[PDB]
């Protein structure tokens, strides 16, 4: 259409607030203070196309997954209300995290204010994803051990809330603090070792490894570290600046890792639910 | 290069019914990266959008006023843009500008201006008005130095904050002050402040200075054809 006509612009002519990655040389969206232009750009080819769709498609998937999970027969669960509320808080975190991100990337070029407000929701989004992922996992791991289940939930809440407070800070969004962000969110997810070690100390090596806690956790931690390293080190556009502007840049690859990582986590924690079903409720 | 410069051909004095080919030499950037626009300003009158040309694609979009009168060509090799005006009449006596678009059609860089004078001293039609009407208030004002002035722009339809403010000194090309309704352009003093939403926008100059006199224009770049406001003549008594 002949309304809100725009063109992809080189990195150099971007305002300071829109200059995030110096390695993405071309294909940027010019600052357009119209949500109309912003939401149509979802159907255009630019630096954020991949970013929008990865978490736009992932968002509907987790929503349908969340919907279907809730409608699961109450027969398949030992405590259908409890397990459904624990899985619910994970989907609440997954859906919110993804919805915030694809919305942020869509409305990224509106204004300095819109970017500021939406970037804050984007970072806070991830902290809700880490907090939400812990709730079902911590619940199944500390099923017949209620005191640590409760303690560890508070530490994740306080740390997650701290990560939400840290994301509000304006210096936090600067490209120099990219490393700080990567470390902050890595620390939050990597806090998984405290409950794991407690679990391993009590359940046993064989018992923790029998159940795929380790197989699943090494993979979790791998995605967590391989995933943050890409974000912080800006691979592969660090080498190859240009040619990676539209496809397969670090943010795009990282976006794929969030969707992939959240699905794999759901799969691991859905197995714990299935095992508990075979075992039944209570303890020896 | 060091600076983005748009440089056009020299003044033209033509016989009625002739044809002129105006040149715009673009330097300081990748020529193909941005659209180039052509703007006509008749003597003592506001700016009119002739059309835009995409140097990469080679695609031209024309204002229907100039659909028959103007043609856009390029030379990606010499980094020049051209505009051919044909079957020239007395009405065509105007200064024609090339203005470079950035992402959105607000003009950061302007050509010096080529004057086409149509004269039969050596031996047709009219101009309309379409789609988004830009209304500027006041048409003229005069304020003592240090005073605060507010200029408004009212669009016939919603332009979605795709509004730019220009200042024009006597016999010079307009220079952008504000783009995207509130964003302040590079080198423009903090005195200029752009505010507005929907169809009603305003420009406020605080503690006006002797350099502040000139003509102020507002441009809408939401819909095509892009339109300019009638202008505000600002005189400084001091
Ligand atoms: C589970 C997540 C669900 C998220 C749902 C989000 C839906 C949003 C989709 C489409 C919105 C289309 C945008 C249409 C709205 C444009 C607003 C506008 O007029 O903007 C210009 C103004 O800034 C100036 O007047
Ligand atoms: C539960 C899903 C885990 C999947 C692995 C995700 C990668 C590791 C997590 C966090 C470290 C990177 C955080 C980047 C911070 C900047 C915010 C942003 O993404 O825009
Ligand atoms: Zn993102």
């Amino acid at each position: 259409e002949f309304e809100g006509r725009w063109r992809v612009i080189p990195h150099d002519v971007l305002p300071d607030w829109l200059k995030d990655n110096d390695f993405l040389l071309h294909g940027h969206r010019p600052p357009m203070p119209s949500f109309r232009a912003c939401f149509k750009s979802i159907f255009r080819i630019h630096t954020e196309t991949g970013n929008i769709w990865t978490h736009l498609l992932g968002c509907v998937f987790f929503l349908c997954l969340g919907i279907f999970y809730m409608f699961r027969p109450n027969i398949s669960f030992v405590a259908p209300l409890q397990e459904k509320v624990v899985f619910g808080l994970f989907f609440l975190g997954a859906i919110l995290c993804l919805s915030f991100s694809w919305l942020f990337h869509t409305v990224y070029c509106h204004s300095e204010g819109v970017s500021r407000l939406f970037s804050k929701l984007d970072y806070s989004g991830i902290a809700l994803l880490i907090m939400g992922s812990f709730v079902p996992w911590l619940y199944y791991s500390f099923y017949c051990n209620p005191q640590p289940c409760f303690i560890y939930l508070i530490v994740i809440c306080v740390l997650g809330i701290a990560a939400i407070i840290v994301s509000q800070w304006d210096m936090f969004a600067t490209p120099q603090y990219r490393g700080v962000r990567a470390g902050v969110f890595l620390g939050l997810g990597l806090s998984g070792i405290i409950p794991t070690l407690h679990y391993v100390i009590s359940e046993g090596f064989l018992k923790a490894a029998t159940i795929g806690q380790i197989g699943w956790l090494m993979l979790m931690a791998s995605l967590y570290i391989t995933g943050a390293a890409l974000y912080a080190a800006r691979i592969p556009e660090r080498f190859f600046p240009g040619k990676c502007d539209i496809w397969f840049h670090s943010h795009q690859l990282f976006h794929i890792f969030v969707v992939a990582g959240a699905f794999v986590h759901f799969h691991g924690v859905s197995n714990l639910q299935e095992f508990r079903f075979m075992i039944g409720g209570g303890c020896s | 290069m060091g600076e983005v410069l748009l440089q056009q051909s020299g003044p033209e004095l033509v016989k009625p019914g002739a044809s002129v080919r105006i040149t715009c030499k673009a330097s300081g950037y990748t020529f193909t990266d941005f659209n180039m626009d052509w703007v006509k300003q008749s003597p003592g009158k506001s700016l009119e959008w002739i059309g835009d040309f995409n140097p990469n694609s080679g695609g031209s979009i024309y204002n229907q006023k100039f659909k028959d009168k103007a043609t856009f060509t390029v030379d990606k090799s010499s980094s020049t843009a051209y505009m051919e005006l044909r079957s020239l009449t007395f009405e065509d006596t105007a200064v024609y500008y090339c203005a470079r678009e950035t992402g959105t059609a607000w003009f950061a860089y302007w050509g010096q201006g080529t004057l086409v004078t149509v004269s039969a001293a050596g031996g047709g039609s009219g101009g309309g008005g379409s789609d988004i009407q830009m209304t500027q208030s006041p048409a003229s004002l005069s304020a003592s130095v240090g005073e605060t002035v507010t200029i408004t722009c009212r669009a016939s339809g919603n332009i979605h904050n795709f509004l730019a403010w220009y200042q024009q000194k006597q016999g010079k090309s307009p220079q952008v002050l504000v783009y995207n309704a509130k964003t302040l352009a590079d080198g423009v003093p903090s005195r200029f402040s752009g505010s507005g939403s929907g169809t009603q926008y305003s420009l406020k100059i605080n503690s006006l200075q002797p350099e502040d006199f000139g003509s102020y224009y507002c441009q809408q770049f939401w819909s095509t054809p892009y339109t300019f406001g009638g202008g505000t003549k600002l005189e400084i008594n001091a």
